[PDB]
């Protein structure tokens, strides 16, 4: 009975890590999820510089 | 770093503009951080009482500012035809790129300065040079989805940095040889995944740093002070030679768990015959590690007969010895890391 | 035991 | 007509860079290609800032350079030869020909002058480089510009410590 | 644009050095393909927004727009050495210098 | 075409600037000047660019401030030649 | 005891000190006279500029004499 | 160099001195504590010299006490047979292998033609090397000159000396050229330079005023050996110093006095040579800035067992200074297991060291 | 778009025959041109201009007798028996490795030349009718670990976002 516990622990983190497995690659497929395969580009910048120069138009002057 | 606070300046600004180059959103800001890096870099490998020092400062000069100049060249190539930052589809520009950050790194074909260059140098300024200036160039190959052109450069560096350094008996360029052979592991974890290259990356310099402190401490330029080497115990020299097969790879050391983690994360990614041609490559690694090893195995040696005390630093002793038992006994930890999740 | 690294050894280092 | 010129004159004189062995024939071709260079970039830009900010650069460079020609390589033969004479002088009417018999409306630069600029562009009625250079001193790149200040400095300090004053002049055979 | 590796507080001032934003004509289109560069990402943006990067490509790199013109200056030529066109009205009517 | 009728020159320039800092010279000085030359070809691609772009040319400065800190270090190595040997001859150095 | 060996071998870079010193005076003063009251929104304005009466910028107008 | 006369008393430091012996001097501690803070005119390397007879300690002593000075007299080879603990090693003689027993200067003096009196004079050297840097560490921090009985220059004589006399072969020649070569050159020249000139013969009279036994029933102290010590010093050594140190020669056949040569030392004016930079003559000691003083002293201080492990060089060929394997096994486990040297010579619980178990501090610039 | 941009595997293996030989002799061109490249100027320079054009020759010809003698061989015994297999490719390689003994001059070079390339073709055949690839491109691409997006260290702030999730 413990060769059956130990069994039915090592075959459902056999079923795990093939789950996990397909689930890696349909994430890596089409880069969907935020955690694992995403390389995240930021629009903060880009902001920050039509902000400055959306204040720097009032600043124009004499 | 050493008989001067400026050293210790140059440090910082080292530090400073590594980690500007590789937070770069854009290729410009990467390439003023290169260029931050190389002018932190030349002061420390320039020493006016050491004649091959100032050419070794020479050579890494003009092979980082070709390197620095073709880089800003394909940048703008790249910025005048797709004019973001990066490219939808890979071109030539991007080869260009790429072939710019392997002269940096020091990988295969563009390989031939740094052995060369290691020869002028001391232990701390080529454990500089061989592991945070490959901080720059690697992190940057990170943003190309190019192949072939990696996979060229992880073949002509498993082979020639295996093969290479049968010949020299001297152990800067040795290491140096050593060093561009753990570069093909790198690169070949670069388009995996780039964690995994972290870690890799990670127990390289920490193999580096700590092989570096037996030879800085002792002052062991060549294969032979090794045998000349005087310990007050054989064991000792014996378990401090332990991390040579600690960096060839093998299991129970620290140093089989990077070369394992690259190893499981190629056959996740269905990559199997490079991988097998760097089961080829490491044994001569493992080979050319082993003739330092002869040092220590036989536990007696006909020794010269003058010496008879070994001297050694306090702090720089005291840190290298928490890292050699790391170094042999670091598979202990294998429960307690969570990254390689 | 009987057989030690002699100079020999040493020369072709 | 006269950016044409400019690109002959250019590919000329790059030729004769390449073949020049004496430093002061490359100083002298680099003398004469960077006054080309500068007019060049000045036809891209609005005004011509950027153009004179480059020659005061590229004039301050090579005047440490002769002496350091006279201290380092004084003594050196010139070797004039009739075969690049006479290849610069052909590719050179040839250019010349070439850019006479030429459309110079598809060999035109694309980018914008201040007269290619629109009426309706009210930024194009300001002063000429205002808001070209004004970036450098603006709140998101005034930091680019705090750590050049930072990068001259420590350049300042890394001349210092690998030139050291006190070993002597130098020379041949110090 | 590219991504920041393992980035830091350095990369604030590295990340505003070259953008469209400032006082151009491209870089509301510019701003759209960042919109959805924050939105999808780096990897879905390259196939997602395929629409919204050309025509910023094709709008601050002009290549549509000038390979039209060297085609329509091409032809006129082209019509010129095969005898179409005469040499006396090889050439429109110029535009006013008040214009454009 | 269009990559070649515009901006194909520099690359041409650029490229025999690299096969002149690479050829076999007497002197290093001679490498500076080719050092030059390329900064001067960069600059011109790089101004390009940035001229494509409206008001982003003040980071052309930047280039130039970031090529003539390069030029320093080469001539302060150039220097450092002369506190170890007596010449800048290239087959004077150490080739290993 | 500093001051004095400055003065006497160096009297212009004293006098550059205290004109520097004056001058990082007087910028203090000129920003803080600037931001004192509304310098940002300055009377005359380059361009043409024309604001809605619904605008948050129109009233912030000043309506000043020349 | 002022005396103890014109000073008008006892010398005063010019500012407090570094315990150089129990703090770490580093790169860290080169900003709150500055070298040349302490220097003055009496601080500066002075060596007095001669010949195997002349009287060498008490003139130095009597040197070191009328200048202000630190005394360091000759090093012998107690220093390493006897260690800290007083035991001394040549008792261990019996269980030793006979390549590897106990060699030093009576040893020498009884047998001259032995082999391992090669590896004497290289051992002698590097005792010379482990007082120099102890020298250099007194003068960069405290302040205060040394004066010292014999210089690791000094040493080149006696190995060409037994080498003419055939007591050394063309091998052991090699080998201490090769090390003198890798470890004269990050040594700091001495400023002065004091050598009793004696005749041959006078030195073996002098001889006759020690008395001691294996002095005289001994061979090596003849008429070809003093002579050839005399003109090793006085036509290579004296000659290649004198081009940085000032050579100050007396004659010394009578017993002289201790006070003229004092006196003769005030006479020197040691800023003639700071006009040029480029001056031969105290070039080693010459620093334009306080970071090249401190440079120094770090190297001096922090960077003695890199001076020390600079001796580390790989010669095989000769076969008088190779120690066999199986003999090297044997000697480790009889010296390394003797008292006195089973540990680091703070925690020896052998010799009565008391507190063990709450102590972690170690030695700077101490001999494992 | 030539007889020039063609594979080696754009058809099965036995029906053309000139692409094969164009294909072969491409990739023989390509390393030996490299190799000649790095052979050159690095070791054994030639100093001339006509002994530089020879170590190109020399460098470049004998591979493309190795290219044209493995195809030409492994057309004939595609075209010989009915089935096609992997001892085609051996044989194959054991006319490549005499090749290499007609270049080198040594017998011993031929056969072991020949029995290395022989198990490179077999095992290059087992990949084309196995199906798997020997560089394939690479299915999980991990750009960084977990949290990603959590590890954004900035101290600018972020402004207001132009895009929302929420649908119309
Ligand atoms: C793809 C696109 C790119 C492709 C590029 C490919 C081409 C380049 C490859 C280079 C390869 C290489 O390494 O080559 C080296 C190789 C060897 O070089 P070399 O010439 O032997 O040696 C040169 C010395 O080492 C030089 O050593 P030096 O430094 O001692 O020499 C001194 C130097 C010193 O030079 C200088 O100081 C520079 C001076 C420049 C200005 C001069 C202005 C003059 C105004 C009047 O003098 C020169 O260089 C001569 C310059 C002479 C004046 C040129 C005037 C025209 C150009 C003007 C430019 C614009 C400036 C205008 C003025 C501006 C004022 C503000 O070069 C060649 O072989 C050259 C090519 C020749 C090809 C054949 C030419 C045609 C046939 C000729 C024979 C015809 C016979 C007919 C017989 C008919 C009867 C039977
Ligand atoms: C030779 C092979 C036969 C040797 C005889 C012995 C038998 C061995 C086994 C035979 C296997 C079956 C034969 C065959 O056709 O296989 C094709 C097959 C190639 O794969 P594939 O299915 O045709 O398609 C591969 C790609 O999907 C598609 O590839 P791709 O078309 O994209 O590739 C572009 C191609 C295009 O090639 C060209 O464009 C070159 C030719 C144009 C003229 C170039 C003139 C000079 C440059 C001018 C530039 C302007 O360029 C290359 O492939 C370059 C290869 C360079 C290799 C060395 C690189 C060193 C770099 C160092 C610096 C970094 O397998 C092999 O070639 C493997 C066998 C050869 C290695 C054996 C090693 C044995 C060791 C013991
Ligand atoms: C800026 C202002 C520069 C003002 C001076 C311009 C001088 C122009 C010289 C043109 C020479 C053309 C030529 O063919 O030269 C080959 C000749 C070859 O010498 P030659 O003696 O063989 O030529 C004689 C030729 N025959 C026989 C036909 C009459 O070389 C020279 O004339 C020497 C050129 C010296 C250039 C010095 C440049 C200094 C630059 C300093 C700054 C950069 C560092
Ligand atoms: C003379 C040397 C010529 C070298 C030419 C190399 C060409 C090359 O690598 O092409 C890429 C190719 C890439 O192969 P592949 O598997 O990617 O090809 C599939 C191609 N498509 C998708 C178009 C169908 O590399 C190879 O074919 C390598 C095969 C190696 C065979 C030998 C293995 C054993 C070696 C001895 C043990
Ligand atoms: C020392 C550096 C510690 C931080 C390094 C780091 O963040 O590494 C990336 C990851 C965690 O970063 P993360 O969780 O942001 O994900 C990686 C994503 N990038 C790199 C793009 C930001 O850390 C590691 O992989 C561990 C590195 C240290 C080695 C383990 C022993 C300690
Ligand atoms: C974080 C950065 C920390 C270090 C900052 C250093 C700033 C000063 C840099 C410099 O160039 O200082 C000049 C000098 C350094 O010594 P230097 O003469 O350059 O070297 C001789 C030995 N080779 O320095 C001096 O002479 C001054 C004394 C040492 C520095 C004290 C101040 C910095 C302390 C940290
Ligand atoms: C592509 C993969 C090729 C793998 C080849 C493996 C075997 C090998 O390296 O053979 C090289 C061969 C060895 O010859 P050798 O051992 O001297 O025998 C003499 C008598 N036959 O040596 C020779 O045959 C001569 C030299 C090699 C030329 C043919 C092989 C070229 C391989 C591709 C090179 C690509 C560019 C490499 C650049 C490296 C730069 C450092
Ligand atoms: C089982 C697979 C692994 C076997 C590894 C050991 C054998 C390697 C191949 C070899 O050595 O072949 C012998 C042959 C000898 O060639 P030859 O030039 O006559 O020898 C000169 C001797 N100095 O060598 C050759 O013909 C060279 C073949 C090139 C590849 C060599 C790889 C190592
Ligand atoms: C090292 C740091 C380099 C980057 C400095 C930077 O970009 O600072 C910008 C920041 C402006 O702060 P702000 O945008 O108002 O954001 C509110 C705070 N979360 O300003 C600050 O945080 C103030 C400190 C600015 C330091 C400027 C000099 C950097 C030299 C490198
Ligand atoms: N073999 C050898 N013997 C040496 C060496 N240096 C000194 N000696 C020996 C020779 C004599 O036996 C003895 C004389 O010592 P010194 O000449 O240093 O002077 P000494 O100790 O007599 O002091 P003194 O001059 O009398 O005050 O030391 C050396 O390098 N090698
Ligand atoms: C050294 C700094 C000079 C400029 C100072 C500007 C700020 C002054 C105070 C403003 C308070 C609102």
């Amino acid at each position: 009975e413990k060769s059956l516990h130990y069994l039915y622990e090592e075959n459902e983190k056999a079923q795990i890590r093939l789950l996990e497995d397909e689930v890696r690659r349909k994430m890596s497929e089409r880069n969907d999820y935020q955690a694992y395969y995403y390389r995240p580009s930021v629009a903060k910048y880009h902001r920050i510089s039509k902000e400055a120069a959306d204040e720097l138009e009032a600043l124009r002057g004499d | 770093m050493f008989n001067n606070s400026s050293k210790i300046l140059f440090i910082t600004i080292m530090i400073i503009g590594t980690l500007i180059t590789v937070t770069s959103n854009s290729w410009l800001g990467a390439w003023m951080g290169l260029e931050i890096n190389l002018l932190s870099f030349i002061p420390l490998l320039s020493d006016n009482n050491n004649l091959m020092s100032t050419e070794a400062s020479l050579k890494y000069f003009l092979t980082q500012v070709l390197a620095s100049t073709v880089l800003l060249f394909s940048s703008i190539l790249l910025m005048l035809k797709n004019n973001m930052n990066n490219e939808i589809n890979e071109s030539f520009t991007s080869m260009i790129i790429m072939s710019a950050l392997l002269l940096k790194s020091g990988a295969a074909p563009f390989h031939f300065w740094f052995p060369n260059m290691m020869e002028g140098l001391t232990w701390m300024n080529a454990l500089m040079l061989m592991t945070w200036q490959k901080i720059a160039p690697l992190m940057l190959i990170s943003y190309l989805n190019i192949k072939y052109l990696l996979l060229i450069s992880v073949i002509l560096s498993v082979i020639i940095g295996a093969i290479g350094g049968l010949n020299q008996t001297s152990l800067r360029k040795l290491m140096a040889f050593s060093s561009i052979n753990h570069l093909g592991w790198m690169l070949s974890s670069l388009m995996i995944s780039e964690s995994i290259w972290l870690i890799y990356f990670f127990f390289y310099s920490f193999l580096s740093f700590v092989l570096t402190f037996m030879f800085n401490i002792f002052k062991l330029f060549h294969l032979n002070q090794l045998f000349s080497w005087f310990v007050n115990s054989k064991i000792l020299k014996f378990t401090l030679f332990m991390n040579f097969l600690s960096l060839g790879g093998l299991p129970p050391f620290l140093g089989f768990l990077p070369k394992w983690l690259v190893i499981q994360q190629l056959t996740l990614c269905n990559q199997y015959f490079m991988l097998t041609l760097m089961m080829m490559s490491t044994l001569i690694t493992l080979f050319f590690y082993l003739r330092i090893c002869y040092s220590a195995f036989m536990m007696n040696y006909f020794e010269n007969n003058w010496i008879m005390k070994m001297n050694m630093n306090s702090i720089n002793y005291n840190m290298y010895m928490i890292m050699t038992f790391f170094s042999i006994f670091g598979l202990f930890l294998i429960s307690l890391f969570y990254f390689m999740f | 035991a009987k057989w030690y690294p002699d100079p020999e050894f040493m020369k072709q280092f | 007509m006269i950016q044409l010129m400019l690109y002959s004159l250019i590919i000329t004189t790059s030729i004769i860079f390449l073949n020049m062995i004496h430093p002061l024939a490359l100083g002298l071709t680099l003398l004469i290609q960077t006054i080309f260079v500068c007019l060049l970039t000045g036809l891209m830009t609005k005004s011509f800032w950027y153009s004179y900010i480059l020659f005061l650069i590229f004039l301050g460079g090579m005047l440490v350079l002769f002496i350091y020609v006279t201290s380092l390589a004084s003594n050196e033969m010139f070797n004039l030869s009739m075969k690049l004479t006479l290849f610069s002088s052909l590719i050179l009417i040839f250019m010349l020909i070439l850019s006479f018999i030429m459309d110079k409306t598809s060999s035109s630069l694309f980018l914008m002058n201040n007269d290619m600029q629109s009426i309706i562009n009210m930024n194009s009625y300001f002063m000429e480089n205002s808001l070209s250079l004004n970036k450098l001193y603006n709140f998101p790149t005034n930091f680019i510009t705090i750590l050049l200040m930072n990068y001259l400095l420590i350049t300042l300090i890394v001349i210092v410590k690998i030139t050291k004053l006190f070993k002597g002049p130098i020379r041949m055979m110090s | 644009s590219l991504t920041p590796f393992l980035r830091l507080p350095l990369t604030d001032l590295t990340g505003c050095l070259i953008n469209h934003q400032t006082y151009d004509k491209c870089g509301k289109f510019e701003m759209k393909m960042m919109e959805c560069f924050e939105a999808y990402g780096l990897e879905r943006g390259k196939r997602e927004c395929a629409d919204l990067i050309s025509d910023f490509q094709e709008c601050v790199g002009m290549q549509k727009q000038l390979m039209r013109f060297h085609a329509m200056r091409n032809e006129r030529y082209k019509q010129w050495l095969k005898g179409e066109r005469k040499g006396q009205e090889f050439f429109a009517d110029p535009p006013r210098v008040d214009a454009y | 075409m269009i990559m070649i009728l515009y901006w194909s020159l520099p690359m041409i320039l650029f490229i025999l600037g690299l096969f002149c800092f690479v050829s076999n010279r007497k002197h290093l000085l001679s490498m500076l000047l080719s050092l030059e030359f390329i900064v001067l070809m960069l600059f011109f691609m790089l101004f390009i660019y940035l001229n494509m772009l409206n008001y982003e040319s003040y980071f052309s400065m930047m280039f130039l401030t970031f090529s003539v800190c390069e030029g320093a270090l080469g001539l302060s190595i150039l220097v450092s030649m002369i506190r170890t040997h007596g010449n800048d001859y290239f087959q004077s150095f150490s080739i290993m | 005891s500093l001051l004095k060996r400055a003065w006497n071998e160096i009297p212009d870079i004293v006098g550059g000190s205290a004109l520097a010193l004056a001058g990082i005076v007087m910028a203090t003063i000129g920003v803080a006279n600037y931001y004192a009251k509304d310098g940002d929104n300055r009377r005359y304005k380059l361009g043409y500029v024309v604001y809605r009466h619904d605008d948050p910028r129109a009233l912030k107008v000043r309506n000043d004499e020349d | 160099i002022s005396g103890k006369t014109m000073r008008g008393g006892p010398r005063v430091p010019k500012a407090a001195p570094y315990p150089y012996k129990t703090k770490k001097y580093s790169v860290f501690n080169a900003i709150f504590d500055k070298t040349s803070k302490r220097f003055d005119e009496n601080s500066k390397v002075i060596c007095v010299e001669g010949p195997i007879a002349a009287g060498k300690s008490k003139f130095a002593k009597e040197l070191a006490e009328e200048l202000d000075m630190e005394y360091y007299p000759a090093v012998d080879l107690d220093l390493i047979y006897i260690n800290s603990y007083g035991y001394d090693m040549r008792k261990l003689d019996p269980q030793l292998p006979p390549s590897c027993r106990s060699y030093d200067v009576r040893n020498f003096c009884l047998d001259p033609s032995h082999d391992l009196a090669a590896q004497f004079q290289i051992r002698m050297y590097m005792l010379r090397y482990s007082q120099y840097i102890d020298a250099l560490q007194h003068v960069l921090s405290t302040g205060q000159g040394v004066v010292l009985e014999r210089s690791p220059y000094s040493d080149f004589v006696f190995m060409e000396a037994m080498f003419r006399q055939g007591y050394l072969s063309r091998g052991a020649r090699s080998v201490y050229n090769e090390l003198r070569q890798n470890t004269i050159g990050e040594l700091l020249k001495p400023h002065l330079v004091i050598y009793l000139d004696l005749p041959v013969d006078a030195v073996k009279k002098q001889i006759k005023a020690r008395n001691v036994d294996y002095e005289v029933q001994s061979k090596v102290f003849s008429d070809a050996y003093l002579s050839d010590l005399e003109q090793l010093y006085k036509q290579q050594y004296l000659k290649d110093i004198s081009t940085h140190a000032e050579l100050l020669i007396y004659d010394w056949t009578a017993g002289g006095e201790t006070e003229v040569v004092v006196e003769d030392i005030e006479r020197i004016d040691f800023n003639q040579f700071e006009a040029d930079i480029h001056n031969k003559k105290m070039l080693d000691w010459r620093f334009p800035l306080e970071a090249e003083w401190c440079e120094a002293r770090i190297k001096y201080c922090h960077e003695k067992p890199d001076l020390m492990n600079y001796f580390n060089v790989p010669r095989f060929d000769v076969p008088e200074l190779v120690r066999s394997a199986d003999d090297g096994k044997v000697w480790r486990d009889v010296w390394f297991n003797a008292p006195g040297m089973k540990y680091r010579p703070g925690y020896n619980a052998d010799m009565g060291d008391e507190g063990l178990l709450t102590k972690t501090k170690i030695g700077i610039n101490q001999g494992i | 778009m030539s007889l020039l941009r063609s594979k080696y595997y754009d058809h099965p293996d036995g029906e053309d025959a000139f692409g094969k030989i164009v294909a072969t002799n491409k990739y023989a061109v390509s390393a030996g041109v490299a190799w000649s490249m790095f052979d050159v100027l690095t070791l054994s320079k030639p100093q001339g201009y006509l002994p530089t054009l020879g170590r190109f020759a020399y460098n470049t010809g004998p591979l493309m007798g190795m290219a044209t003698a493995f195809t030409l061989t492994t057309l004939v015994a595609t075209n010989a028996r009915g089935k096609d297999d992997k001892i085609n490719y051996l044989i194959g390689g054991f006319a490549a490795g005499g090749v290499f003994g007609a270049w080198k001059h040594n017998h011993v070079a031929g056969l072991c030349a020949g029995l290395f390339l022989g198990i490179a073709g077999v095992i290059k055949k087992m990949s084309i009718e196995q199906g798997w690839e020997f560089f394939p491109n690479t299915p999980i691409k991990q750009y960084g670990g977990l949290n990603i997006a959590g590890n954004d260290w900035t101290i600018m702030a972020d402004p207001p976002k132009n895009w929302t999730t929420e649908k119309p």
